[PDB]
């Protein structure tokens, strides 16, 4: 008949081929699909998704909620500092964002942040939100804070202030400080102290490559 | 390392069929050709469930509900003759199943199973949506027996079957132990109802019983 | 004569090799945003000049950071991590009438170069001393620095055929200027000014120098880099 | 021999991809089957880089940037049973090392492998342009780490994976030991900035220090 | 299903064939080609490229830059001559012509070959740059050269003269010698003694056919 | 992929077949042809030819 002549490589079992397997039931019919709500058609639809993001991680806190509130209410130190990277960093590293970048080795794109003020409806005060570039120190004060990328977000006028960081990835990255630019002002009858929430996604859009297996399980 | 400029605009690895569709071993077993007439041990079993190895739980565990055929490919060795010829037997969910190496059901008409003898390319078996729904459930809040009984968590839904593997030379002059490595994968793969990611370890292979573990790792203080 | 000008800084010229037959030019996305900066760093930067005498075996400067001390352009090297220039390169030598010589002037972008003593490293500050040149030497050295000899210029190559490269001859006979323009060769499109030389201005005298008893015993060598088309990354938010 | 009259007008066998792209066998390596559970004898590593031999890598040091994929075809042989089948396990840059022949990394789904059983055609797995950048580049005038650390030269865009080799065979009644030579192949080949060939001898593999030589063989007299 | 029937040839390893591979990795798209300045598309490119040719390789001047040197300023004697073959000949084998033509048995093609004077812009005086044909014998004297194929070459006006030299093939060979004309007549001022350096590339175009293993690697 | 099935005749050895065989060199491209004069197309272009007939053949 037809003269083949079988290459190298033939009779092998390459783990990812995409090859017609030869369907052991071909008399049977599937079942008729239905329309179910709520389909995944991409993983970077998981990213897209805000999800709270525990500041508060130090040694004691973190098998609470108390993870996830930055108290507020000494301007001389900042409330909560932490490096902005998605992957290897204690913050960011379980979140929905940084869950489904740690299935990958190659990503690269930007990032949004939501500080929701959870504090009473008549605390009243201002902080300064900074950004430092991903080469670029830490800023030790405030006002070396102020002369960099930063944002005096009034809390009596709006309680929740959204950012969207670049330069965001992997295959040394920046910072997000927050200040103390003025202190809360509280009337006599609400309480003095106060919780921020904050949030994490992709701000556009968000480009990943490699796909690996995941650090975390054993 | 250092950080380059990682400049790509692509997201066509992250759709769910090229982050589910990945071949991986779920299945060793080893099983011999003579001795013990009746015994357990000249054949392999391995119910066919998602919540084989954690690695693979996890990523199954993204989606409430999924939908896939999958098409395994075994990888038989042997140690210690003739040349051997092996057979896997795939019985569906609805399906009679050997209780010996010599019982009649592995010659049932409605079990399809594949004779691979050895030196040949790897035996593939592709197998369709079986399920009765329209999805698999990777979860299900819920009782099998009305009125909360037993068997939490176990819908009959996700059944897919089992893999009945033997050989079949009757009988050897000496010992031989065959090794099989099952390779699953899914395909043609849709997913519904995205899912929060799994944070504590696995305990056991039929539940979701966990240790409360911490949230993230811990740090200093608040500002380092 | 032309009397180029940029910025605050005008030198005075008397044909230009533009490297691998392409103009220096800028990138073109939200996700990564550069800053152009065009104000200043374009300006021309004047090296410190160098005296060529009769034993002068060569010399080589490395590029970015050549200019990591040179005013702006070696200011925004500290701030931004990320960039990429083009370096118009001028090389005079003002000799006179009666001093003979040749010089190659070539640019070798990514001259990794060997050790003295194999089997081991140089500690960093072999490579380059910001403005001033590291010498080549007539013959073998020992030590824990780069392998200066030329003939194996720095990559264990040939000198002669070093030719390959972006390379102006300067004979004393005929011309005394060369221009380069080196449209930023690299295999990512912005990288770090510290950590990578893009390129390796090495000026090696092919033919010596020579003069009688009542000429300058030298011919000094003057060099003068316009980063053109410098852009780094952005510092601010979107 | 005598001069003849070499007549034609070709350079089609001067081209990139006529000059590169030529298998060329790159890694010997021994491997056994049995005996020693904690061993490093019985699988092989060959972390895949340009640099193996002088031969191949003068011809990528003609050119300072290039890009191809890789299509290497291994051919491996044993010595000393049954029919013996091996696994091939390449993984990428960003992938677990297994550090044993029995460790789990060898199950891990994002690490593409071929079984090949003994008799048929040679293994054939191809690797596309696995770099983060642009290009692959043969020389790098720089430091790995910011501030002119240590390890000069070596770049981690040039990277290409690894690949590991081991029987799959549990174990043997006596010894097998098995030899692999792995046949790399540049494809698809772009190649950018020309630079002077190599004139010294190489002295090591992840180096390009040399001893000074003489540039031409000598000759007597200038006139001679 | 197809009547096929295997050739002899298969199952066999080529090692020169051109087969599609089954890639392993066929979910992964690769990094998007930017353009990188300098490409090169035909190795013959790298031959047309001019480098300076080691003359003057005697056996105490291969190791520093004399070798590259002609001493210019005896009339009886030429002042350098060798073989016009870039494989087999000391003085070519090593020059980015003589370099890539290792790679290859058959070639086939001219050679340029441009002296550059680097003397003084006040020397002044003639050489006589001559061309022995494969089969010729090379001239003795001056006048025995002058006979032949010549190019009296004035320095005081050009410092640049470009041969072009045919019939360069192997799978024997010419002669550039060069004379004294005239003595290099100076000026008070300027140095007695001065140096030509010479170059070498393919003319116009260069013809090379069969690959092979280079000899000079070990 | 594609069922075939091997036929008898499979991988055996005629000695006299034209199946395409791979080429050892690809890359290389042969010489071209000149004109040599004096082709032969055909053996019977031989036989033609007059030659002489050696008829006084006896013994000596």
């Amino acid at each position: 008949g037809v003269p083949v002549l079988n290459t190298p490589g033939s009779n092998q079992f390459l783990t990812s081929d995409d090859y017609q397997s030869p369907s052991a039931m071909p008399q049977f019919d599937e079942t008729p699909e239905m329309h179910i709500p709520g389909e995944v058609r991409n993983l970077m639809e998981i990213a897209e998704v805000d999800s709270v993001v525990p500041v508060n991680n130090v040694t004691g806190k973190t098998k609470s909620m108390d993870a996830y509130q930055i108290p507020v209410g000494d301007k001389t130190k900042p409330i909560f500092s932490f490096q902005m990277d998605p992957g290897y960093s204690s913050v960011l590293k379980r979140t929905l964002l940084g869950e489904m970048l740690n299935y990958y080795a190659h990503w690269s794109g930007s990032v949004k942040l939501t500080f929701l003020f959870c504090g009473s409806a008549m605390a009243t005060g201002k902080l300064l939100i900074s950004y430092s570039p991903p080469g670029a120190s830490v800023p030790t004060s405030r006002k070396d804070a102020m002369l960099g990328t930063h944002i005096v977000w009034d809390i009596g006028l709006q309680s929740s202030c959204v950012l969207c960081v670049p330069w965001i990835s992997q295959s040394s990255a920046g910072y997000i400080t927050c200040w103390y630019q003025t202190n809360i002002v509280v009337p006599p009858g609400a309480p003095t102290s106060c919780d921020v929430l904050c949030f994490a996604s992709a701000c556009n859009d968000f480009s990943v490559r490699l796909l690996r297996d995941t650090p975390f399980m054993a | 390392q250092t950080r380059h400029v990682v400049n790509f605009h692509s997201r066509s690895e992250s759709t769910i069929e090229n982050f589910m569709g990945r071949a991986a071993c779920v299945f060793m077993d080893q099983y011999k050709i003579n001795g013990e007439e009746t015994s357990t041990d000249r054949f392999a079993v391995w119910t066919i469930n998602i919540r084989e190895m954690a690695q693979l739980r996890r990523k199954c565990e993204m989606f409430t509900y999924m939908r896939f055929d999958i098409e395994m490919t075994m990888v038989i060795t042997s140690c210690q003759m003739p040349v051997l010829t092996h057979q896997i037997m795939y019985v569906p969910p609805g399906g009679p199943i050997p209780a010996k190496v010599d019982g009649y059901e592995w010659q049932t008409s409605t079990n399809p199973s594949v004779f691979w003898t050895e030196g040949n390319a790897p035996p593939r078996i592709s197998i369709p949506f079986i399920s009765v729904g329209n999805a698999y459930s990777s979860f299900y809040d819920g009782w099998s027996h009305f009125t909360q009984d037993g068997t939490y968590g176990y819908t009959t839904l996700n059944a897919m079957g089992k893999l009945y593997i033997r050989h079949v030379n009757r009988s050897s002059p000496h010992q031989i132990t065959s090794t099989i490595r099952v390779y699953f994968k899914p395909k043609h793969i849709k997913a519904w109802v995205p899912r929060p990611p799994r944070l504590c370890p696995y305990i056991n292979k039929r539940d979701v019983n966990f240790v409360v573990t911490e949230i993230t790792d811990s740090r200093t203080s608040i500002t380092d | 004569v032309r009397s180029m000008t940029l910025g605050n800084s005008t030198i005075t010229t008397q044909n230009v090799v533009v490297g691998y037959g392409e103009w220096p030019s800028y990138l073109s996305t939200a996700e990564d945003q550069p800053t152009q900066p065009d104000v200043a760093t374009c300006r021309f930067y004047t090296l410190e000049s160098v005296q060529w005498e009769k034993t002068s075996p060569g010399w080589w400067w490395k590029f970015p950071e050549a200019l990591k001390n040179m005013g702006l352009f070696g200011q925004n090297m500290h701030y931004h991590y990320l960039g990429r220039a083009g370096y118009t390169i001028h090389v005079q030598c003002n000799a006179s009438k009666f001093h003979q010589g040749c010089l190659l002037v070539v640019c070798v972008p990514e001259a990794e170069m060997g050790c003295a003593d194999t089997d081991t490293t140089f500690p960093a500050t072999e490579l380059t001393t910001e403005d001033t040149p590291h010498v080549f030497t007539s013959d073998s050295i020992t030590g824990k620095k780069v392998q200066a000899a030329v003939c194996n210029a720095g990559m264990g190559v040939g000198v002669g055929n070093l030719t390959i490269f972006p390379h102006q001859w300067i004979n004393l006979r005929t011309n005394n200027s060369a221009t380069i323009v080196i449209p930023y060769i690299n295999s990512v499109p912005m990288d770090n000014m510290f950590r990578h030389y893009n390129f390796t201005l090495m000026i090696i005298p092919f033919a010596p120098l020579n003069f009688t008893d009542g000429a300058t015993a030298y011919v000094p060598i003057t060099v003068t880099i316009a980063p053109m088309y410098a852009e780094y990354n952005g510092l601010r938010l979107a």
